[PDB]
């Protein structure tokens, strides 16, 4: 491996220098004319110089599990970490089969959901039936939402407050932000009767205050009646939703505080607070382990699908026209939720970096991802995640937990530093440790035979200068007892080190205005910037890897440019960011005239090697978005065609008009 | 970094919602809104003007209309200058219309030089029921004078009680004669309705009521007379109930009227009521119920009390169309939700417009306000909340309008509108990414270089969510040219605030660090549990905003009880009267005015006397003596103020604390201050502008071990500017990035030379050469030299880049100004005589660097031992400099490809057109000339007639025509090679079109049109021939050079083929 010198005075310092460094504890391993900076080196170069295998000090990161199960194991871990060296341990996830479920059905009662309401009243029996087929201890609940009761969301005229529905229908209910109809119960008959009393409502604008409702459901676990079991929140609507910022139209500027505001099964302070943020809701949901199931109509599926990126444990199922398929929707959504398992860690310090290897029973395996991700998880078929933890520093006492998203079960990880050694005369002021003498304060020497301020005589300075033309200790250090003691500069991040004090941590190439990206992506060691985990480069000026080069479908700078350091390197006049279009290129209409002739009209010079002569052209019998072209063919007639460019080098989608322009012939 | 935190202005008014909206005004006041404050019964929102002088706020007196209910006045504020105007709005006006209640807005336009007026100019109107009303008055002899005079006053009273054009009137006077004084159409066209009633004179005569009513029904109620179809038809009959001589009875005409659905009112005159016969006459005329349709002639209130009627509109709620229902249009518009001032007038953003598809109203003075929004075709704009935020943008002359749509597809987007041919049109869009991030919530135009043209639009996404931080600001440079608008970079606040709402408020503070680049201020009202924070971002060359903040001010940092600090921002003006730009920050129940502190720059000059330490210092019989040799050091600190626009600023006193160190880091210091007893000294001195020097006494021991390395003296200092006492203890401060550590070397006790050359190039093209390599050879022919330092001096566009001999280099500005320098010290090495070092020094050449036509690179050479210098051996070399640019001309797709003509059409001709378009793809503006070469003749025979170059787009260009004579060749042979007619063989017509300034990415469109003749083809002896025109770009070749390798694209050509078939 690699080991580059930094702090060479001690054993622990030798380990702190690099993750590939080793220290030798052989007494008098050094020659009479040798420095002790050669005691610290790579394991091969130690053995090569004759350092015994027994006495080589190489502390290595270790993982030790105390066993304590079978869903999240082990639930206790202790990690001993060397800086730079990654410790690894395995986490086994075996899906449990019969864990109870609380399902809260949050129904949209806006007027657009009029036809949907009728099927929901029959839902009670079937919903609990299917729920009890999945697991035991089934519990169903119900709630309803419309919108904030102020303009422009709701017509606040007293007559249309009492009857919001456009038609004069007689079975209507005044608008409301959120009402809690039924506390979670095992009684199916209650559900049918209590939800049955609920009427249809209405309001003004299409998006509704559904997020207000969900936030309340998550913030009032006592009122709703969640058990500490698996929690499902079925969100059913035919339209969009209001979120934070929309309240300003009703002159509502106060952010949702994410707390319970229920007055008699009602959200009465709804107009005193703004709609919750999606980021707010996501946090509140994940914190209470409430997995939302978004049952939305076909027109709204793609939209609500985006929420699943912010909310890890959520699923979207398409709701049929009159909410007839709602039950099959929920179970299909539950499978989608249960088949995919995320493994993550709570908040991490700047010193610790954690990655995940995912080994799935699905037959798929991911390596070194920031979050454990396995889909297609089957019951009792165990999957394993390999956790890799790396420390940048020697660290203090710490504990961070790893849990599987959707479950309260946790894996407690203890983290202890590993910078020490356990190592198996000195002429006075020095006590000996790990094969070398560590002198008292004010004294320095291999056997502590010199004093910092004192005599320090001649002809020991022979070793102090690099060559015959070098200054003693490079002029950046003092020569004591034959070796060099470097000066101390008060400039932050500056340290003079080296056998002849020839190296400094300041001089390196610059990104931004600072050195090696400042105290960020990299640190500087004697001209070379040693980058922190996750970054690379000379001055570490390029950031990470290939994500700044992609089109939304990941084709990497179209096909017209190859990516280095996220700046797309593209040929000719194709400009940035994605190297998609060339404004300076000449019009390609001229050369493809023979290909257009052979594709459409079977004739022309390329008759019968049309396929071989036109590798980049894809013929379309319908008009295309490309650029207009028109040229003369082989026999002199004018042929019109259009060239739409696709991702790649000289790859076009060509359309040719069947009608040719001759003079008559 | 110069926002003053410790000396602070606090505005506290206990009104509900105070501080939700702030704005700087007239360089005098901080206008503050309190939209939740209850000012009157059924009226909300209040304004407060605040002053630095008063240190207090006073309510802004405004009289508000009664129909403006709960407007939330001050929910949005806007102001401008020259002339200073204030625009305060309230978009939540509740307006009752039928059983519906609309939501519109109202704004007040204020100014000291002018009178306060309102926007929109007129009140929102409820839709009223169309009703066509006919007056039928008895003008017979039985009606007499005061009775007939009363009837007219009754008519006048009624007409004044009904709005137009909801209600239009028609009057006919009857007797035995019928006269229509004014028809419906005449009434509607009438400039003044009341003017028509002046010419009405009584007809006397008999009384024919029935036949008159018939005449009214069969005439006065028709499309031909201007009667509306949907209008409720009401006929007012005014008579004394005495019918005489009429061949018709009421039972004959009344049923015919009932069938038409005509409502009838019977107004009784004189004895009409008391006579039993005359009373029946009234009952018969009036519609049922009779009691509700009959009144006296004296009762003017009678007619209105029943109807001031409206049409009941049924909305299409939740975006669902009923067959009967009607779509939202402007009823929920909420005009004035956001506001901004434009040169052509104020602009009020209306969010709820057309099912919340949003938009904006431009209000030019004394004209019809024009509505600005996405086209009707775009249905995805519904519920996008366009115009949630409004901001003005300017590129040179053109004024553009940016509107925010934070709800667009739940993602949010911003759209730029510009005027194209008397009508507004979308030019560009940019969409956010994360759902519910509210991208486009806040808009802020930034002019970085202050040329009057907007460079950079900041777009807020307050609710952008990441696990460890929240909020986001996208830096979006204007889509100049025809490039698609995209966001160049993104700004974030500090982390630990997942819901911190970074980007809720945006304002331009102006250049505060004096780099002649605009700095901006961004708010984050949600940070640390809704206390709030405010960030300051410096401007950056090649207009962009600095990725990291210069200064962050938390709410907790200034005060407890502070909530939502940064929810509103306004800066760029001076309100503290010290001439420095100030910042007004919004907060819950408070408004804080922060002031920028004046910026100071400190420079140091350090020298030793004598120059090189005489070696008589160390020569002894070994006496134990020390400090026998004294050395003087002259240290000068001159302080120039960076802020050149500060009122007062004549005596800027500044306190400085100096520290000193002799050979720091070394175990045994070789020097001592005569004063302190050690190697550490301190000084505290009050300093002003210009300069202040000071000498110090150094002591050197007789015999010392290290005589090789020079003695160093390290200097640092803290600077605390003395409060000015004028401007309320305002203090100056040292620049944050300033160098605190200064070091001078004192050498212990040669003739050197320098030489270099540029490998690879004889000339430097700026933009095409991003680096510069100089091969430097330094030699020492003579005595040995220590601490050899190689010094460079160069223009600003160059800098020393360290690549991967050993060198330690540092770079810092020198000269009057404009010149920089980089001196590279070499040690680790004794430089011995006869030995020479050659090394490659690399300079970074800025793409925008202005080096003129000449680049002078000078190289010094020196040693620790200071020679008398001026001994030549300073090498300068000059390099000719040109500037790169990418300019392309290309033949357009749409032109005249060919022309077919029969063998008998020689006499005739046909219209032919050639089109070229020119684009500046380079990074540099440039004066180009465009040349067009067109054949118009062949052997004095007409070929292309009346050729005219046109440019409808960019119609401020300027062209000329010049005839050309062809080099006389044997064209029949020249044609035979390839059948092409151009300037080589034919007579040409040269067009020169000069472009004084060709902007970057700008496109020029040209069109050469004319009549192509057929006859000349008979000279050719070919069946078909090509007619070619050539376009060529020319710029000053001495100052500019086409992008290397792309030279071929500077000329283009277009071909039109003349073919002749045979019939
Ligand atoms: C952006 O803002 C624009 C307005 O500037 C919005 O466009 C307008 O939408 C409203 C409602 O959707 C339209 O009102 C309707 O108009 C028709 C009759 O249209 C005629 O009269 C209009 C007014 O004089 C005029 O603009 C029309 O112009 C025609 O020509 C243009 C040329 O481009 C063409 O584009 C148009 O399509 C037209 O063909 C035309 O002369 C009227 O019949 C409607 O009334 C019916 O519906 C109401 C319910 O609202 C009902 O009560 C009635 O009984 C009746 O049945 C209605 O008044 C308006 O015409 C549109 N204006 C334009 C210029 O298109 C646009 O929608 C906004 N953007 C978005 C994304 O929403
Ligand atoms: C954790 O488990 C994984 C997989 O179960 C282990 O990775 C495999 O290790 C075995 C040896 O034990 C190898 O034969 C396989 O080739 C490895 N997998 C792959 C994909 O190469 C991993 O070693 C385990 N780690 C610990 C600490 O037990
Ligand atoms: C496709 O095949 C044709 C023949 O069918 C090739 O035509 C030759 O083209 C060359 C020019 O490249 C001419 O000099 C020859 O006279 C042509 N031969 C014939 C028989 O016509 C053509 O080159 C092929 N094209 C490709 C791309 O392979
Ligand atoms: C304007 O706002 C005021 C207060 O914001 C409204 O007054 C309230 O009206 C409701 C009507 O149901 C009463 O219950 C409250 O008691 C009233 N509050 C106060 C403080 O008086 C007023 O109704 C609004 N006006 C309109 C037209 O909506
Ligand atoms: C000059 O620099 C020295 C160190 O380079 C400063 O000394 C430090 O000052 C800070 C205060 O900012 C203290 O917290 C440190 O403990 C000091 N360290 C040492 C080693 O003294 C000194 O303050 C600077 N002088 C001035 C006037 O700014
Ligand atoms: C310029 O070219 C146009 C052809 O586009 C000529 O237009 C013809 O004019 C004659 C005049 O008698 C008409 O009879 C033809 O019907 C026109 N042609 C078309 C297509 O409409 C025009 O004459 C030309 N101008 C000159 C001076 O010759
Ligand atoms: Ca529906
Ligand atoms: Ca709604
Ligand atoms: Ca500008
Ligand atoms: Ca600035
Ligand atoms: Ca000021
Ligand atoms: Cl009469
Ligand atoms: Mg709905
Ligand atoms: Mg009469």
């Amino acid at each position: 491996q690699e080991c580059t010198k930094f702090k060479v005075s001690s054993c622990r310092e030798c380990i702190e220098s690099g993750p590939g460094c080793t220290w030798c504890q052989k007494l008098n391993f050094t020659g009479p004319g040798d420095p002790d900076s050669i005691r610290c080196d790579t394991r091969p170069q130690l053995l090569m110089r004759g350092c015994a295998a027994d006495d080589i000090m190489d502390p290595t990161s270790l993982a030790e599990t105390q066993e304590d199960q079978k869903q999240l194991s082990p639930q206790k871990v202790t990690l001993y970490l060397r800086p730079g060296q990654a410790a690894a341990f395995n986490v086994t996830f075996r899906r449990a089969k019969g864990y109870p479920i609380d399902l809260y059905y949050l129904m949209d009662l806006s007027y657009s959901m009029l036809d949907d309401l009728r099927n929901v009243k029959k839902l009670g029996g079937d919903l609990l039936r299917a729920l009890n087929e999945i697991t035991e201890s089934g519990r169903i609940g119900f709630g309803s939402f419309v919108d904030k009761t102020v303009l422009p969301f709701v017509n606040t005229h007293p007559d249309k407050l009492r009857n919001p529905c456009p038609n004069k229908e007689k079975e209507c209910q005044p608008p409301f932000a959120f009402r809690h109809v039924l506390k979670l119960t095992d009684n199916s008959n209650q559900f049918q009767t209590e939800v049955g009393k609920q009427l249809i409502s209405g309001n003004l604008d299409a998006p509704e205050g559904g997020l207000d409702a969900m936030m309340q459901v998550a913030a009032c676990p006592e009122e709703i009646g969640w058990r500490k079991v698996t929690r499902l929140l079925v969100f059913a609507t035919d339209d969009g939703f209001h979120f934070a910022g929309d309240g300003k139209l009703g002159a509502i500027l106060t952010p949702n505080d994410g707390r319970c505001h229920l007055e008699d099964n009602l959200y009465k302070r709804s107009n005193e607070f703004d709609y919750p943020s999606v980021g707010q809701l996501a946090h509140k949901l994940a914190e209470n382990n409430i997995q939302p199931i978004f049952a939305v109509t076909s027109r709204m599926v793609k939209t609500y699908e985006k929420l699943t990126e912010i909310i890890p444990k959520s699923a979207v199922g398409e709701l049929s026209e009159d909410s007839s398929n709602v039950v099959q929707l929920i179970k299909n959504a539950y499978n989608k939720l249960s088949s995919r398992v995320f493994l993550d860690h709570n908040a991490l310090p700047d010193t610790l970096k954690v990655t995940y290897d995912s080994f799935c029973s699905n037959g798929v395996t991911h390596r070194n991802q920031p979050r454990g991700d396995c889909d297609g998880v089957q019951i009792n078929v165990p999957i394993t995640f390999q956790v890799k933890v790396t420390a940048t520093e020697c660290i203090q006492e710490q504990s961070f937990v790893i849990r599987a998203l959707g479950f309260t079960d946790i894996v407690t990880v203890q983290v202890l530093p590993q910078c020490e050694c356990r190592c198996r005369l000195c002429h006075g002021k020095g006590f000996l440790e790990c094969g070398i003498c560590r002198c008292d304060t004010g004294y320095i020497g291999k056997n502590c035979e010199c004093q910092t301020q004192g005599r320090s005589s001649q002809e020991l300075e022979g070793s102090c200068r690099k060559d015959n033309n070098s200054i003693i200790c490079s002029g950046l250090g003092d020569c004591v007892c034959g070796q060099c003691l470097c000066h101390t500069s008060d400039v932050p991040g500056k340290l003079i080190y080296g056998q002849y004090c020839e190296c400094d941590t300041i001089n390196c190439e610059r990104y931004n205005g600072q050195v090696c990206g400042g105290p960020g992506r990299g640190l500087c060691f004697c001209g070379k910037c040693r980058c922190h985990p996750g970054f690379e480069g000379s001055a570490c000026q390029c950031e990470r890897t290939t994500e700044g080069c992609l089109n939304p479908r990941r084709v990497e700078c179209s096909g017209r440019g190859r990516c280095r350091c996220n700046v797309c390197e593209c040929h000719s006049g194709y400009q940035l960011p994605l190297c998609q279009e060339c404004p300076g290129c000449p019009s390609p209409c001229g050369k493809y005239i023979s290909c257009a002739e052979c594709l459409k009209f079977e004739k022309g010079p390329f008759g019968k090697n049309c396929s071989a002569a036109c590798p980049g052209l894809q013929l379309s019998n319908n008009p295309v978005k490309g650029r207009t072209c028109k040229e003369r063919d082989s026999e002199g007639c004018w042929v019109a065609y259009t060239l739409e460019q696709q991702d790649g080098m000289d790859r076009y989608l060509i359309y040719v008009d069947e009608s040719r322009e001759c003079c008559g012939g | 970094f110069n926002l003053d935190t410790e000396e602070l202005t606090a505005f506290r008014v206990d009104s509900a919602g105070f501080g939700d909206s702030v704005v700087q005004y007239a360089n005098s006041w901080v206008v503050v809104g309190a939209p939740q404050k209850i000012t009157a019964a059924d009226q909300t929102g209040g304004l407060y003007q605040c002053g630095y002088s008063t240190g207090a706020c006073e309510p802004i007196g405004l009289q508000v209309p009664p129909e403006a209910v709960n407007m939330s006045l001050g929910l949005s504020l806007a102001s401008t200058t020259s002339p200073s105007q204030l625009l305060a709005c309230g978009p939540t006006v509740h307006h009752e219309c039928g059983r519906n209640m609309y939501l519109t807005g109202l704004c007040f336009l204020l100014g000291p030089t002018q009178l306060t007026q309102r926007l929109p100019v007129s009140r929102q109107e409820c839709p009223r029921q169309e009703q066509d009303i006919v007056f039928l008055i008895d003008g017979s002899g039985s009606i007499s004078s005061r009775n007939f005079a009363t009837m007219m006053n009754f008519v006048r009273a009624v007409i004044s009680q009904f709005q137009r054009p909801s209600t239009q009137f028609s009057l006919m006077q009857f007797s035995n004669k019928f006269q229509t004084h004014f028809t419906f159409e005449e009434f509607r066209r009438s400039s003044n309705p009341l003017s028509l009633l002046a010419s009405v004179h009584q007809l006397q005569g008999f009384t024919y009521t029935a036949t008159a009513i018939q005449n009214v029904v069969h005439r006065l109620f028709h499309a031909s007379y201007g009667a509306r179809r949907d209008a409720a038809k009401i006929l007012i009959v005014i008579t004394d109930g005495k019918k005489e001589g009429d061949s018709l009875d009421y039972k004959d005409v009344i049923p015919m009227a009932d069938a038409a659905g005509i409502i009838r009112y019977a107004i009784g005159v004189g004895l009409a009521f008391q006579n039993r016969n005359s009373w029946k006459e009234l009952n018969d005329i009036a519609s049922k119920p009779s009691q509700e349709h009959i009144f006296k002639v004296e009762d003017f209130d009678a007619l209105k009390d029943i109807q001031n009627q409206l049409k009941e509109k049924i909305f299409a709620i939740e975006g669902t169309e009923t067959t009967s229902s009607s779509s939202f249009e402007l009823e929920m518009a909420q005009e004035g939700f956001s506001a901004v001032f434009t040169p052509d007038g104020p602009v009020l953003g209306a969010v709820g417009s057309f099912t919340w598809s949003g938009g904006a109203f431009l209000y030019p003075p004394n004209m019809d306000p024009t509505f600005i929004n996405m086209s009707q075709e775009n249905v995805d704009m519904r519920d996008s909340y366009l115009g949630y935020s409004t901001e003005l943008a300017l590129w040179k002359g053109v004024q553009s309008l940016v509107l925010g749509a934070p709800r667009y597809q739940h993602t949010g987007k911003a759209v730029i509108f510009t005027q194209v041919s008397r009508q507004w049109r979308m030019k560009a869009e940019v969409t956010g990414t994360q759902i519910g991030s509210y991208f486009g919530a806040s808009l802020c135009s930034v002019d970085v270089d202050s040329d009057g043209s907007t460079d950079l639009v900041l777009i807020g996404a307050p609710h952008y969510y990441e696990q460890t931080r929240g909020g986001q600001v996208s830096v979006c440079p204007l889509p100049r040219g025809w490039r698609r608008w995209w966001c160049d970079a993104v700004l974030y606040g500090e982390q630990g605030h997942p819901w911190g709402r970074f980007g809720a408020a945006l304002t331009v503070l102006g250049d505060v660090n004096g780099d002649k680049l605009t700095d901006v201020v961004i708010g984050a009202p949600g940070e640390e549990e809704n206390r709030g924070a405010v960030y300051l971002f410096h401007g950056v060359l090649g207009p962009s905003i600095s990725p990291s903040h210069s200064q962050r001010i938390a709410g907790s940092q200034l005060s407890s009880r502070l909530q939502y600090f940064g929810q509103a921002l306004s800066g760029g003006q001076d309100l503290t009267q010290d001439g420095l730009v100030d910042l007004a920050v919004g907060a819950r129940g408070q408004v804080l005015l922060l002031r920028t502190r004046p910026v100071l720059w400190v420079g140091v000059s350090m020298q030793f006397i004598p120059a090189e330490i005489p070696r008589s210092a160390f020569e002894c019989r070994e006496q134990v003596v020390s400090e026998q040799t004294l050395v003087q050091s002259n240290i000068c600190l001159y302080i120039d103020k960076r802020s050149k626009n500060l009122l007062g600023s004549r005596d800027l006193q500044s306190s400085v604390t100096l520290d000193l160190a002799l050979d720091p880091g070394r175990l045994s210091p070789r020097a001592t201050f005569q004063e302190t007893k050690t190697r550490s000294l301190s000084r505290v001195r009050v300093l002003g502008l210009k300069a202040h020097c000071e000498n110090f006494n150094l002591l050197l021991p007789s015999c010392v071990e290290d005589s090789v390395t020079p003695i160093t003296l390290r200097l640092n200092f803290t600077l605390v500017g003395k409060p000015l006492l004028a401007f309320r203890n305002l203090r100056p401060m040292l620049a944050a990035d300033a160098q605190r550590y200064f070091t001078a070397s004192l050498p212990f006790e040669d003739n050197l030379g320098i030489s270099f050359s540029f490998p690879g190039l004889k000339s430097l093209l700026v933009g095409s050469n991003l680096e510069l390599n100089a091969e430097v050879m330094v030699w020492n022919d003579g005595e040995d030299s220590y601490g050899t330092t190689i010094t460079f001096s160069h223009p600003a566009g160059l800098s020393y880049r360290y690549v991967a001999l050993h060198l330690t280099c540092d770079s810092a500005p020198v000269g009057s100004q404009g010149t920089w320098s980089t001196s590279c010290r070499i040690n680790h090495l004794i430089f011995r005589g006869g030995a020479q070092i050659t090394f490659l020094a690399t300079f970074d050449v800025s793409p925008k660097a202005v080096l003129g036509d000449r680049l002078l690179l000078t190289a010094n050479v020196s040693s620790e031992s200071n020679t008398p210098r001026t001994s030549k051996t300073t090498f300068q070399l000059e390099l000719p400099v040109k500037y790169a640019v990418y300019t392309v001309v290309s033949s357009h797709e749409q032109f005249t490809k060919y022309l077919c003509f029969s063998e008998s059409e020689e006499k005739e001709s046909h219209v032919a057109m050639h089109r070229y378009q020119v684009n500046n793809l380079g990074q540099r503006d440039l004066p180009v000339s465009i040349n067009f070469w067109v054949p118009v003749e062949l052997n004095q025979e007409a070929v292309w007639m009346d050729v005219e170059v046109s440019h409808p787009q960019n119609p401020s260009l300027r062209c000329s025509s010049e005839k050309i004579a062809p080099p006389a060749s044997d064209f029949l042979a020249h044609i035979q090679k390839n059948p092409v007619l151009d300037c080589s063989i034919a007579g040409c017509l040269r067009f020169r079109c000069d472009v004084p300034s060709f902007s970057v990415q700008e496109e020029l469109d040209f069109t050469l049109k004319g009549n192509l003749s057929f006859g000349w083809v008979r000279q050719i002896l070919q069946k078909k021939v090509s007619v070619v025109s050539v376009a060529e770009i020319t710029f000053d070749t001495s100052v500019y050079s086409q992008l290397p390798g792309q030279e071929a694209f500077m000329r283009a050509q277009t071909t039109t083929v003349l073919e002749k078939y045979k019939p």
